[PDB]
């Protein structure tokens, strides 16, 4: 249920690219 | 797993054709005690059930997400019936 929430919040469906300051 | 609600004593003649024969009856009732089946039976089934509506808050484009919670709950009720027939 922890994650489900989680994941409601979740706005961007990539994760971070490894090359990038954010 | 049972509790001895009530006993009761009845003496009576059963009357058979040829003729009357006495009988004495002893009863007990018996009532089953639940909290096994209800923390056992009960409880994991009620959190697969809810646990299986989380796809309803997951986006439709996760398509991998929602299809394998939705068919692993229906696994896992599969393995509670399975096994649940198999103990009692
Ligand atoms: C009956 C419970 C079903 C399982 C839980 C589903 C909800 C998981 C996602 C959390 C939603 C709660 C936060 C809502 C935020 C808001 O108000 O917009």
């Amino acid at each position: 249920i922890e994650f489900a929430t989680v994941n409601y919040f979740t706005k961007r469906g990539y994760a971070w690219d490894g090359k990038s300051v954010v | 797993q049972f509790s001895i609600v009530e006993h009761r004593l009845v003496s009576r003649n059963v009357v058979f054709a040829t003729g009357a024969y006495p009988r004495l009856s002893l009863s007990f009732r018996l009532k089953r005690n639940i909290g096994y089946f209800i923390l056992q039976t009960y409880m994991p089934s009620i959190l697969i059930t809810i646990l299986s509506w989380v796809s309803f808050w997951i986006n439709y484009d996760a398509s991998a997400a929602r299809v394998a919670l939705g068919i692993t709950t229906v696994l896992t009720m599969t393995t509670i019936n399975t096994h649940l027939r198999e103990t009692l």
